[PDB]
RNA sequence: UCUGAUGGAGGAUCGAGUUGAUACUGACGUGCAAAUCGUUCAUUUCAAUCACGUUUAGGGGCGAAAGACUAAUCGAAAAG
RNA sequence: UUGUGUUGAAGCGAAAUACGUGAGUUUUCGUGGAACAUCUCCCUAGUGCAGAUCUUGGUGGAAGUAGCAACUAUUCAAAU
RNA sequence: AGCGUACCAACAACCGCAUCAGGUCUCCAAGGUUAACAGCCUCUGGUUAAAUAGAAAAAAGUAGGUAAGGGAAGUCGGCAA
RNA sequence: CUUUUUCGUGAGCUGAGCUGUGAGCUAGGCAAUAGUUCUUUAACAACAAAAAAGAGCACAAACUGUAGACGACUUUUUUGCCUCAGGGUGCUGUAAACAUGAAAGUAAACUUUACGAUCUGUUGAGGCUUAUCCCUAGUGGUAAAGUGU
């Protein structure tokens, strides 16, 4: 018979199967739709989760209970060392999907990039990419001309530089960033120009821009149904334990449906979360990257004592409003919005007054070690 | 055939262990560390070192122990591990 | 009559042990166990508890009475 | 009645250009090591099994699985 | 005079089909705290043994702890705590 | 097969000559035979032997913990990593020792000496701080080289 009381199902069937992700790196399922009118531009970037802090910003929402008051918001720090463009991939449309016409490479690739092709780089003689890079310039131009003639989707292969981060990993994460913009000719020229140089975050993203974040959630091994799906605990009197689903299906159909929550892997899931706003693109060069006009102190983004479980952010970074899936050190793919947003949140010009740099270990009271030593005075 | 003086931080080795297994775990880790460092399978711990590790009962072994490893010739190679009584542990690094 | 002591009665009280077994309708339920384990609970000067000896034997015994018990067998034991 | 056996009987394993419609019969090779038929006709019976939660014995998949969980706790060195 | 006199008495020597967490009568009874032969710790005596060990340590189970604000709204029932 | 020859393509040679190849022209003589059929052994692809010519990784191990029941997964293996130490950052809350130091008071000598919970100074001290915190070409170390192709 029917349920006595109706309540919505536990969890979303749109994130099935809740299995471990195939890879650690976040993978773009689909790039933003190409607009021919816009000039050629990159559409994605990769960084690493460093940690979280909180900022103070003045609200400019008329008719809101906050409005002219200053509020505190949590933010995520993603260290974004400049990416390196090393390749070009041409895609053409077929009834079977997108087909690679060819990928051409730059004249030189770094050992960091080459390490990604090796499971044991230390004991190998590192012969990868050693003789295919001497291809003639005429053949390169032939392949590029054929790409221009027959391809409709252009992607640039670019890789991270983990040596610029505190990561123990040395092999670079390499991905394809789709070039969206003008004609095929303009796209090819745009990528050819920076076929070998660094790609900083600032050329891909602007401040106060909404982006999507693609990453892999924090792993938790196999978890019970209570934690994995949020089902209600059975009463204390339950004979064979209470942390489970009581009825896993009616008599008929004489099977267990795939919609029934069960114990299994929780976390380490691929997730694409939309509409994270860039609050600040902090440059590596300037020493006041964490300073504001209302603070005028000289301090960088890294909290005193370092970012817990990550290290020190010594490179370009961006301050994302809110939270982002993954652990510290996790590679995080930043993607441009699939369609540009015209909402007031997306277009708002953020004016942040204070960026916290107190110790994230324990309850830090000071923003800088200099302030700490000044407050305490001389010791033994 | 060499002699080494090392400090072992037993706190981080017994950090995840039950109350009832802290001292035996410390002893097992000392044996494993000495074997790995000296590349010998025959590791003999001094009874005085055992006494020092167990001096505070099974609950809490010392956080750090300063120890002397010695390779001796009589498969053939083996190593003695001996306690080194020290007033303090600060500034004490690995020695050979 | 009232007050303070003294005194030490009671099928009096709490409570270990003993003797039991209220609840978790806990564990176990291919058990440690053909009735156990844990916590909780009842009981302790009396109709109290225990041992050995001795009496009562099957349409019989014995029963502060549940058709209870009478050698894992009881609305008629067990053996042939 | 009239036959086969140490120049290898019964039994058993695999078989056969074999016979029969079929129950079966008959042969070959191997093993075996001492008995065996009689279809010439007849007499006799404790005479024919897939089952009976059949009887006795042996053996499986389950399965290298459940499990080897009370009683706080072991460690170093030596001897045999 | 004759008979018994070893040993166990359960913790594996008894009865429970067993080297079974069960059952099975009696005597002796230290110190501290304390009302106390209670509980907890200790001296003499005994033991460090239990049908296994090592590692890892998630789900789930079982035996416990602790939980903001509310305080029986839970449940047949304040069962359990 | 020989003879007379014409037109198109490949090797080498200098738009061009020669050889070969395919088709053709004139003339000649030269073969088939297995007893009546038993699939008309005729295709494609592969393989083996013999001749002639051109032509590296992964696992394991140690480490890691962005992972984990076990597998699996993320890493590093000599500007790395592990280790200890120093520093940073925190947590706790002022260590041990000493003090004609204090201390409610007490007793014991011819004004000092003993007992004293506790308190004070040295002392924001001492202890701990990655094992899944941060920094350091700081110390010491970084091991046998096994398995598959």
């Amino acid at each position: 018979s029917h349920r006595k009381f109706e309540r919505p199902r536990h969890g979303s069937l749109g994130f099935l199967p809740r299995k471990r992700c195939k890879r650690l790196r976040g993978k773009i399922r689909s790039f933003p739709k190409d607009d021919k009118e816009k000039p050629p531009h990159f559409t994605a970037f990769m960084g690493y989760k460093a940690g979280m802090t909180h900022i103070v910003r003045e609200v400019d929402k008329p008719g809101s209970k906050l409005h002219k008051k200053e509020i505190v918001e949590a933010c995520t720090i993603i260290e974004c060392a400049p990416m390196v463009v090393v390749g070009i991939v041409g895609y053409r449309e077929t009834p079977k999907g997108l087909r690679i016409l060819s990928t051409v490479w730059a004249n030189h690739v770094s050992d960091e990039f080459r390490r990604r092709y090796y499971k044991n780089w230390y004991k190998s003689e590192k012969k990868a990419f050693t003789k295919s890079l001497n291809v003639p310039e005429a053949t390169k131009n032939c392949l590029l001309k054929r790409i221009e003639k027959y391809c409709t989707v252009l992607r640039a292969i670019c890789h991270t530089q983990p040596s610029k981060t505190p990561l123990r990993m040395k092999k670079a994460h390499i991905m394809e960033v789709q070039i969206n913009g003008g004609s095929m000719k303009e796209k090819l020229e745009f990528v050819k120009e920076m076929l070998e140089k660094n790609l900083p975050v600032s050329t891909v993203f602007n401040p106060n821009e909404m982006i999507d974040v693609i990453s892999v959630t924090k792993g938790h091994g196999t978890k019970g149904v209570v934690s994995r799906y949020g089902v209600k605990r059975l009463p204390r009197k339950t004979h064979r334990g209470l942390r489970k689903v009581a009825c896993i299906g009616a008599w008929h159909p004489a099977r267990v449906q795939f919609q029934i929550p069960r114990h299994g892997q929780k976390g380490y899931f691929h997730r694409t979360e939309r509409n994270k706003k860039i609050y600040r693109i902090g440059l590596k060069t300037d020493k006041n990257s964490a300073s504001t006009d209302a603070d005028i102190t000289e301090k960088k983004i890294t909290p005193m004592g370092g970012f817990p479980h990550y290290g020190v952010v010594n490179e370009d970074f961006l301050l994302l409003k809110g939270c982002v899936a993954g652990t510290k050190k996790r590679p995080i793919t930043l993607r441009k919005n699939i369609v540009p947003q015209v909402s007031r949140d997306a277009l708002a010009q953020v004016s942040l007054k204070f960026i916290d740099t107190s110790s994230k270990i324990g309850h830090g009271r000071f923003q800088t070690s200099e302030e700490k030593v000044k407050y305490y005075g001389p010791l033994k | 055939p060499v002699t080494k003086f090392i400090t072992i931080n037993l706190s981080k080795l017994t950090h995840k262990v039950c109350y009832k297994r802290k001292a035996p775990r410390a002893i097992k880790e000392i044996r494993s560390i000495a074997g790995k460092l000296m590349h010998t399978k025959d590791v003999r711990l001094d009874v005085k070192l055992n006494k020092f590790i167990w001096s505070k009962g099974v609950r809490n072994p010392p956080k750090r122990v300063r120890v002397k490893l010695e390779r001796k010739r009589n498969e053939k190679m083996y190593t003695i591990v001996e306690h080194v009584m020290v007033d303090s542990y600060k500034g004490l690094v690995n020695e050979c």
